[PDB]
Parts: structure tokens; C-alpha cells; sequence
């Protein structure tokens, strides 16, 4: 459905724990990149954070 | 990351205008925990009867609100709201 993030996770996610990523709806109050771990957790992240953009590049570079 | 307990995305309700997606109430579920939306977060304040009428099309006149300490405080604006798909 229409998933939106209400809180960002401000810490670091080990890239080895990451499975995939997606972006929440443009109609959400807060823009967010959602990271999905290997355990299945969905973690909301600030797209403005440099670590977040680098994590997406890493997951994209796996193709 | 234990403090990331409440940093998971939650499903919001849709509207017919071009306005922000709003949470039903001011609480959401994340990773086995009951979470509270931040103060100021857009929300809908529905009655239990209204929640029972929620479908996937605008069949409900929903009271728009703003989250304050876990309570959706109405601002006086109405919006047709519904669940996705």
C-alpha cells in the first residue's frame, strides 16, 4: 500500500546486512529510502544522508 | 540497531485532493512494538464507526488532524479518505 516513514534511523546499517531498497511515495510528509535487511527488517533512512546515497549505489552496483 | 525499533514504514490513508498522506490516528506498528507518530505528523481522527466504513474508495468524510503526544488533534478540515487499492 501507501507506505510512509514517520521516523528516520540515524545510525549506520552494515551493508552486509542489506538485501534491497525502495523509496516511499512522493506524497509522504517525509521523503525516505527504506532499506530491507536480510532478516526482513524495513529501516527508514534519510535520503539527504550521504551514507544512504552510498548504500544505494552499493546495492545498485551489484548489477 | 535497537533504537531503530520505530523506524519502519507504516501504511497511510489516501485522499482525493493532492494533499499529504496521513496516518490513521497517531500510532503504528513496527517490529513487535507499538510506536507513536512524531508531534506535528498529519493524521486522521476517525470514530470506531467511521473506521468500520473505511473501504478502498472515498466513502468516508475524515477529520484531518495533527499528532500531539500520541493524540490526533483535529484542525477542523474534512477530507474524503480511504485505504489504498
Amino acid at each position: 500500500g501507501r507506505e510512509c516513514c514517520l521516523e528516520y534511523f540515524k545510525g549506520a546499517i552494515p551493508l552486509r546486512k542489506l538485501k534491497t531498497w525502495y523509496q516511499t511515495s512522493e506524497d509522504c510528509s517525509r521523503d525516505a529510502i527504506v532499506f530491507v535487511t536480510v532478516q526482513g527488517r524495513a529501516i527508514c533512512s534519510d535520503p539527504n544522508n550521504k551514507r544512504v546515497k552510498n548504500a544505494v549505489k552499493y546495492l545498485q552496483s551489484l548489477e | 540497531y535497537e533504537e531503530a525499533r520505530c523506524a519502519c514504514p507504516a501504511r497511510h490513508l489516501n485522499n482525493t485532493n493532492g494533499t499529504v498522506l496521513k496516518l490513521l490516528g497517531c500510532h503504528y506498528f513496527c517490529n513487535g512494538t507499538l510506536c507513536t507518530a512524531p508531534d506535528g505528523y498529519p493524521c486522521y481522527n476517525l470514530t470506531a464507526q467511521q473506521v468500520r466504513t473505511l473501504t478502498t474508495y472515498p466513502n468516508t468524510s475524515c477529520a484531518v488532524g495533527v499528532c500531539m503526544k500520541g493524540t490526533c488533534v483535529k484542525n477542523g478540515t474534512m477530507e474524503q479518505c480511504f485505504k489504498t487499492p
